[PDB]
């Protein structure tokens, strides 16, 4: 019995170890622009000052 | 895309368009006749010019390189439309833009001497002033009458030519 309670006790501590060092890697991964910055808006490209704009600019 | 400086000091280079490009006809027209004649040369180049900032615009880099078969289309029906109005209309379009050459180049000043223009491309050369983006329901603003703005000074010699314009019929 005490046995049993303890196989219970030592799988929580190791579903404990692995739930952080999952996190941890959860953290350093790289993170997409839709996460990072606004959501909507997902390019990146800027665009902007459109008044006096000459036809090729985009590359 | 930027103004001059403290002191510029202007340069130029003694040197020819080098190999493969043939000579054009180059716009030898100051601004007056060409702001005079801009919306004729709009109207029978449009597409001309439309393809020209369509082939700058997908080029990219090159730009100015790639699109030299047409600075040297584009320009040359321009020319082609102001030899033709030299030829036809020589009195009332010089006499447009010898009203135009006063009064800052606002087109304001000479609504008087434009409409004996208008009669006179769309007779012979048989070409239109059209203003796009206009929605309809909207008068077009050298076609109204009574404007609000009236100019300083119309030419002396125009508003004869107009006067005559209605004696004669033409208008």
């Amino acid at each position: 019995d005490i046995l049993n309670e303890e196989a219970k006790i030592v799988q929580a501590l190791n579903n404990q170890r692995e739930l952080t060092i999952k996190m941890h890697e959860l953290k350093r991964e790289e993170k997409d622009y839709a996460h990072s910055y606004s959501p909507l808006f997902s390019d990146p490209v800027p665009q902007g000052g459109s008044i006096g704009k000459a036809p090729g600019s985009s590359r | 895309p930027r103004e001059a400086a403290a002191h510029w000091v202007p340069f130029e280079d003694k040197a020819n368009m080098p190999d493969n490009v043939p000579d054009v006809v180059e716009v030898g027209a100051t601004s007056a006749p060409l702001l005079s004649a801009s919306y004729f040369i709009g109207a029978k180049c449009k597409p001309y010019n439309d393809d020209f900032m369509l082939c700058r615009e997908e080029s990219q880099g090159s730009g100015a390189i790639d699109c030299l078969k047409e600075g040297r289309r584009v320009t040359r029906c321009a020319v082609s439309v102001i030899e033709d109005i030299n030829k036809s209309c020589l009195d009332e379009f010089r006499l447009h833009w010898q009203c135009l050459e006063q009064n800052n180049h606002q087109l304001s000043g000479c609504r008087k001497a434009e409409a004996l223009l208008n009669k006179c491309v769309f007779t012979k050369l048989n070409l239109e002033k059209k203003i796009p983006g206009l929605r309809p329901d909207e008068e077009p603003v050298f076609l109204k009458k009574d404007p609000w703005i009236k100019p300083a000074v119309d030419d002396f010699k125009s508003v004869r030519a107009y006067a005559e314009a209605k004696k004669n019929g033409t208008l």
